[PDB]
């Protein structure tokens, strides 16, 4: 869920070579003292709860082990990668499907797609040095970053095809009927019927 | 050529209305800093001058 | 002046805890000793020296207080920062005048304007990269890279300008007597360029007519579109000229000051 | 006293505290604070970033000056302009805080510009397919065309 | 965005934007070298696989936009600049379009 | 148009080839079945080499 | 230093795109851009003192003239393409070196009653306009060839250049190999 992620890290304390038969560890208080704590301007500590832990293994019944965990349940603050990684998305995601708005003729359906293409590309850099470098999930900024690349890689293709369409002339092709049929027939009768057959 | 024209007008009445978000918008961005002075505290200079 | 800057960097040196009066320092030497001092390849050390000095307060006249400072005179090695930093930004700013001899109907201008001024933009990471980022004074590289981007952004502003005039419309647009006289008529004497009986036979006959008529018709448009043409290619040719001499005095005014005082100082 | 490149002190008070002297709390403590007061000088960011930044991001109205053709490159502009705020935003990130109590200065008027300069090809794309409308695709439209020919220069 | 590179030989000669993706993907390519480059060392006992990738990718994309300049070389030929024989007529209109299943 | 046709199926299967070869190498690249080449035996807790 | 060589390639093949295509500009200047990522690659590496240079920084500022001096004979060439025909009168020595000398040496072949009265006014008046159209296509066509025989001697002259300069750098770089004996004699 990053950048809206919640993360469970604790603290094992113990003693490292005396067992609980010669020195017995307890918690001071349940929670741990968190009265000077510092504010932190990255996470916020919602929960935080510290825990007495006693293992015997069949070998030393008469052995335990003692230990304390001290958790901590964080939640980060998002605002950092909201304004720095997804409004940039968005825009560009936005900006993807304005090309097909764009007249052929205008010769600038590439020049846009293309400057689009370059700048998610160059937006790569600021991703990969903010996102984790791990492979145990994919984060939620990389899948936003990934469904844009390739939809505006697919915008580019279905461009190709659109300004290849357009540029057709009875010199090289021929209007097959289902095209004609499907296009400029059915399509237009459930569209707004300003652009004249 | 009457299609040029409907788009010179638009472009000609889009060009005051960007004009005039990007100067409100930077001036509003900038100004909040031109009010960010330090604050006029009671107390002496720390490097006398 | 960097990165033709000279530093003087100190290195004050006593006894913290005793004062003259128990612990007294003298120099060695009048010098640092450099016998077995190794070759800087960014610095060069033109002038060393050790003083010491004594200080008495009123409250204490019997205990002086001594120190030895020894300054070290260093004069940057500036081949690396004129390599990597002078010479692209050079290059950028002479290829920001060739848009005025590139005429408007290649439909290219922009793209070489906006492409020159992408590229400045992408060495600007270079430019953070490489050299220190300090609020103390401007340096003489911020000052040649800000005229550089400055010189880019206006050369951009007037190739607008002008294709917006080689692009004038003669219907909408009339032209203004001012821009016809500075521009056809007073500029182009200092341009020494290569510049300058059944109804069907009288429905047939009328036909005739008309095309004559839409001949004429767009002859005349086309005349008055060229003289707006004539125009933004006067502009060009004076703009071309201004930004090559601005290119060449700018580097001038920003670099020769500091070349010619380190001339003149050895 | 050399004054730091970037940072000037103005102030710094010193305060001698004292607490937990009740007898709940038990033995009293105390402690020294100084508060440095410290300015930051921002000539740097103002000469390398934030000016190229505002006349870069300024470009963008050129856009509506230029014809509404093949040849007018209204939207290479716009979108190089773009493409520019993000090789600044990439320039931006390796500078600014990396915490999210507030929004920098630097990062808001980035985004703002951002975010004017994708309003703008928008609108260069919208006057774009309005300008090269012919009649073998589209039927004259009269309703726009009497609000922008007819009404608006006599309402201006 | 190097399979992208391949497009460029379905866009119309008119469009007048072909080099412009072609170099456009080779820009891309090398940005992402820049990446690729901060994140490895300096070593020479191998190329990596992605570095290969890279460098073969460069390489076609380089070819195609030399492919571009040529066909539009080709496409702008006019009687007062070139002569068009009657073998490249033959060979280019008839042969290979209907070998290549042209419409 | 029929030079970039032919380019077009010219080059495309290239590209798809080389890539595909190239990543191929290193999809099935994984490390042998046992630690040391030579030795059989797998240095694990199940494999105990009781004395 | 393999995509400084396939850049390099490109620029070269610039001087062949034909100037109505409209795409020089875009092509040079691109690859001026993809050489300034380069430099900004090579950032990170390169030592930083200033006592001399290194070769690949050479051979990174000589590509970059290189792809600059493409951008400013591409502009060249397409200011003498563009070149209107009735504001410009072609000299006399332009059109004998560039349409006369080169071509040969380039191998660059160049091919080659009111009524009737107002009839006869209006089919006059075409053939004359036409003729005049006729006129203004053949100055403009001189123009272009001109330009086409400028683009291949600047072509010629750029393979030219960047061989000799490539193979000075490559062959400096290449035989400089490690001493022989770790004590030399001076
Ligand atoms: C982040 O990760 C940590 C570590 O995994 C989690 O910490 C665990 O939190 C749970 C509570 O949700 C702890 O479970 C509780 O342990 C208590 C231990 O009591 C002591 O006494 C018994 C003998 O009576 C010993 O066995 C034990 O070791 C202790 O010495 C229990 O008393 C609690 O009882 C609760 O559950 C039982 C049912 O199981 C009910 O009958 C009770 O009424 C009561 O509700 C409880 O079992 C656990 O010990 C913690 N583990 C560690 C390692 O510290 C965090 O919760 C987690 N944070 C998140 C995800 O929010
Ligand atoms: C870089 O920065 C350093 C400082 O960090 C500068 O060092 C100064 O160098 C000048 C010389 O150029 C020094 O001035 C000389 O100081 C001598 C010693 O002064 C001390 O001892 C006397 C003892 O009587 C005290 O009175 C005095 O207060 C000091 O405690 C003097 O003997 C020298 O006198 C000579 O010049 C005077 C005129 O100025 C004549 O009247 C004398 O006859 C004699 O010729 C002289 O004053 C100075 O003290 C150094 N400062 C420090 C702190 O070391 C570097 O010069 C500077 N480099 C640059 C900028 O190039
Ligand atoms: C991960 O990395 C480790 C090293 O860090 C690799 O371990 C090496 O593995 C190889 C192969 O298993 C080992 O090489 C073998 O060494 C045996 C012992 O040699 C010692 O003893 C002889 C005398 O008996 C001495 O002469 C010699 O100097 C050594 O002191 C050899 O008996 C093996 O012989 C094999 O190779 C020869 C030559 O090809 C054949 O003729 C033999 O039939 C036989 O196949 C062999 O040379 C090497 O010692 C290990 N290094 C260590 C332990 O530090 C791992 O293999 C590697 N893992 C992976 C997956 O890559
Ligand atoms: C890597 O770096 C090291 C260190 O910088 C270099 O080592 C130096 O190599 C040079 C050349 O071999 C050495 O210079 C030679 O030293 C000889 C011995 O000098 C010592 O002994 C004499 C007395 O016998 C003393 O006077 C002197 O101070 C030394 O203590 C000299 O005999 C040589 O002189 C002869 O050759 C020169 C040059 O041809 C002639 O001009 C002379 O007339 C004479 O015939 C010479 O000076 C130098 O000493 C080494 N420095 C060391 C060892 O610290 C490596 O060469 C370098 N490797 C490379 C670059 O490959
Ligand atoms: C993958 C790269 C190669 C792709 C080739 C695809 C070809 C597709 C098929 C082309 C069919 C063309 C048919 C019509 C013309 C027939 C007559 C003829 O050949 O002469 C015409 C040329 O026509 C050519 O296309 C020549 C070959 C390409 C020339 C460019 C340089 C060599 C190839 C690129 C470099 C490769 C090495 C570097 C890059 C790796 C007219 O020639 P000209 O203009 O009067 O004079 C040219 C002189 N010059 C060459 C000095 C400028
Ligand atoms: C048609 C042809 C067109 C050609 C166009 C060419 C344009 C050429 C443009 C050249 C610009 C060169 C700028 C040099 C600045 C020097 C430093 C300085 O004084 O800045 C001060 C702060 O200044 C500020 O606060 C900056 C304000 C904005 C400056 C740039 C505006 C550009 C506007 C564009 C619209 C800092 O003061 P200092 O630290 O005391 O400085 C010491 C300097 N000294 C040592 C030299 C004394
Ligand atoms: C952040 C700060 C720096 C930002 C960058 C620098 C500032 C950049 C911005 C603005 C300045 C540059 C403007 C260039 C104008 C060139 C002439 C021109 O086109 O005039 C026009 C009128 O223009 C007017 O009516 C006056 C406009 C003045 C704008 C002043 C802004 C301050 C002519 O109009 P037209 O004949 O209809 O031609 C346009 C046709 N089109 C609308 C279809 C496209
Ligand atoms: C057709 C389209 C165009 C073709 C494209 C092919 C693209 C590369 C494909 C992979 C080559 C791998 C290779 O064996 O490279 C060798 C040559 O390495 C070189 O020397 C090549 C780099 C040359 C750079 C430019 C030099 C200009 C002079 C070096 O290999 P290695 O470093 O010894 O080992 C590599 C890793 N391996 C062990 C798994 C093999
Ligand atoms: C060409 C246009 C339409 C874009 C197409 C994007 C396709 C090819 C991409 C988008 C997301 C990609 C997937 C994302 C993640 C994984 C999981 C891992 O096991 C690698 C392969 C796999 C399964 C990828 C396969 C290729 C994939 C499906
Ligand atoms: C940029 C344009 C378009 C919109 C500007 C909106 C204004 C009102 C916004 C933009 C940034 C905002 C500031 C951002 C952060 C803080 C810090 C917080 O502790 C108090 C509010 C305060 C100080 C905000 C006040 C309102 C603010 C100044
Ligand atoms: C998209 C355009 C309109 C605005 C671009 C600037 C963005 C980044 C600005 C506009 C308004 C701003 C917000 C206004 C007020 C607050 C409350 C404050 O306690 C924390 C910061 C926060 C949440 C700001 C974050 C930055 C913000 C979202
Ligand atoms: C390639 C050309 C066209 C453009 C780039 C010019 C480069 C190669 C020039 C500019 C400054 C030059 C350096 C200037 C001074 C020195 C010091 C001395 O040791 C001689 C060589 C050396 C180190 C030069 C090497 C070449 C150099 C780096």
């Amino acid at each position: 869920h990053f950048p809206f992620d919640e993360q469970n890290c604790s603290m094992k304390l113990g003693t490292w070579t005396y067992d609980g038969s010669v020195v017995a560890i307890n918690p001071e208080s349940d929670q741990p003292d968190l009265s000077n704590f510092m504010e932190s301007g990255e996470w916020v500590i919602k929960e935080s709860r510290g825990w007495k832990h006693s293992v015997t293994y069949s070998c030393c019944p008469d052995t335990p082990y003692l230990d304390i965990t001290y958790h901590f349940v964080m939640q980060r603050l998002p605002l950092y990668f909201i304004v720095n990684v997804i409004i940039p998305c968005l825009l560009f995601s936005f900006l993807t499907g304005l090309v097909f708005y764009l007249p052929t003729d205008s010769g600038e359906k590439m020049t846009l797609s293309i400057s689009v293409l370059l700048s998610l590309t160059v937006f790569l850099l600021v991703i990969v040095e903010l996102i984790p470098s791990t492979s145990s999930a994919v984060p939620l900024i990389g899948k936003y970053m990934l469904f844009t690349m390739v939809f505006v890689i697919a915008s580019i293709i279905i461009t190709v095809i659109v300004i290849n369409t357009h540029h057709r002339s009875p010199s090289t092709h021929v209007m097959p009927n289902w095209v004609r049929k499907v296009f400029i027939d059915t399509i237009p009768n459930i569209m707004f019927f300003s652009t004249m057959k | 050529s009457d299609w040029v024209r409907m788009g010179n007008a638009l472009d000609n009445i889009c060009f005051w209305a960007a004009l005039v978000l990007f100067s409100v918008g930077s001036s509003l961005i900038f100004l909040g800093a031109y009010f960010n002075r330090v604050p006029d505290l009671p107390y002496a200079p720390c490097i006398q001058p | 002046h960097f990165p033709f800057d000279e530093q003087n960097c100190s290195m004050k040196l006593g006894t913290w805890t005793y004062d003259g009066s128990v612990v007294a320092i003298n120099p060695e030497s009048d010098q640092p000793d450099l016998s077995n001092f190794m070759e800087s390849g960014e610095w060069v050390i033109k002038e060393s020296r050790g003083w010491k000095h004594s200080v008495t307060y009123s409250c204490c006249p019997d205990t002086p207080y001594l120190d030895i400072t020894y300054h070290f005179v260093m004069q940057r090695l500036p081949l690396y920062f004129i390599v990597n930093v002078i010479i692209p930004c050079l290059l950028f700013s002479f290829l920001t005048g060739l848009v005025f001899y590139l005429p408007t109907d290649s439909g290219e201008k922009m793209t070489l304007s906006i492409s020159v001024l992408l590229s400045l933009t992408v060495f600007l990471l270079v430019i953070v990269e490489l050299i220190p980022s300090t609020s103390s004074a401007v340096p003489l590289i911020g000052k040649y890279m800000l005229f550089t981007m400055v010189f880019v952004i206006a050369s951009i502003i007037i190739t607008v300008i002008v294709i917006n005039t080689h692009h004038r419309s003669p219907s909408t647009h009339v032209m203004p007597n001012w821009v016809r006289k500075v521009f056809i008529d007073t500029i182009p004497n200092i341009m020494f360029f290569s510049t300058m009986k059944h109804p069907e036979v009288k429905s047939a006959i009328e036909g005739i007519k008309y095309i004559a008529e839409t001949m004429k018709s767009d002859q005349e448009s086309n005349n008055a579109a060229a003289e707006w043409k004539y125009v933004a290619m006067v502009m060009d040719h004076i703009l071309l000229g201004v930004f090559m001499l601005v290119c060449i005095i700018g580097t001038l005014a920003v670099f020769a000051g500091r070349l010619i005082e380190l001339n003149q100082q050895g | 006293y050399t004054e730091n490149g970037e940072w000037a002190i103005d102030f710094c008070p010193g305060v001698i505290r004292r607490h937990h002297g009740g007898a709940t709390d038990g033995p009293g403590e105390t402690d020294v604070i100084y508060s440095l007061i410290i300015r930051r000088k921002p000539l740097f960011y103002v000469i390398n970033i934030i000016v190229p930044c505002v006349l870069i991001s300024g470009l963008v109205l050129l856009a509506y000056f230029l014809p509404a053709q093949a040849g007018g490159q209204k939207c290479t502009v716009s979108i190089n302009v773009l493409l520019a705020q993000t090789v600044f935003l990439f320039l931006i990130a390796q500078k600014i805080p990396e915490t999210s109590l507030s929004v920098p200065l630097l990062g808001r008027f980035l985004i703002f510009v951002m975010v004017v300069a994708t309003l703008i090809v928008m609108n260069c794309v919208i006057v774009l397919n309005v300008s090269q409308r012919t009649p073998t695709t589209h039927a004259m439209s009269p309703r726009l065309r009497h609000v922008l020919l007819e009404l608006l220069p006599r309402l201006l | 965005i190097s399979f992208m590179v391949n497009l460029v030989f379905y866009l119309p000669a008119d469009s007048g934007e072909k080099t412009s993706v072609a170099i456009s993907v080779l820009l891309a390519q090398s940005v992402f070298l820049l990446l690729i480059s901060k994140r490895l060392p300096a070593t020479s006992m191998a190329i990596p696989l992605i570095g290969k990738f890279l460098l073969f990718g460069m390489v076609l994309v380089t070819m195609v936009v030399v492919i571009c300049v040529i066909v539009l070389n080709i496409h702008f030929r006019t009687p007062s600049t070139h002569v068009l024989s009657e073998g490249v007529k033959k060979l280019f209109l008839e042969t290979l379009p209907e070998l290549l299943h042209m419409s | 148009r029929t030079v970039d046709r032919l380019c077009l199926f010219v080059v495309t299967p290239v590209m798809v080839v080389g890539t595909a070869w190239i990543f191929l190498q290193g999809v099935y690249n994984q490390p042998p079945p046992q630690p040391f080449p030579g030795d059989p035996y797998s240095y694990n807790v199940q494999d105990k080499r009781f004395i | 230093i393999a995509p400084c060589i396939l850049i390099t390639l490109l620029a070269i093949f610039v001087f062949y795109l034909p100037p109505d295509a409209g795409e020089k500009m875009g092509l040079s200047i691109f690859a001026l851009l993809t050489l300034t990522v380069f430099l900004l690659l090579l950032a990170d590496k390169v030592p930083e003192t200033s006592l001399s240079v290194p070769i690949i920084i050479k051979y990174l500022m000589f590509t970059m003239v290189l792809v600059t001096f493409s951008v400013i004979l591409s502009v060249v060439v397409l200011n003498l393409h563009h070149r209107s025909p009735h504001t410009h009168q072609m000299p006399l020595w332009v059109r004998q070196i560039f349409i006369h000398k080169l071509p040969l040496y380039l191998r660059l072949k160049r091919p080659k009653l009111p009524e009737l009265r107002e009839v006869v006014s209006s089919i006059s008046y075409i053939a004359r306009q036409l003729q005049e159209q006729e006129d203004h296509d053949a100055l403009k066509e001189d123009w272009q060839f001109v330009a086409m025989v400028v683009d291949r001697l600047f072509l010629w002259t750029f393979i030219i250049f960047t061989s000799v300069g490539t193979l000075v750098i490559f062959l400096d770089a290449t035989y400089h190999l490690p001493p022989p004996d770790p004590f030399p004699s001076r």
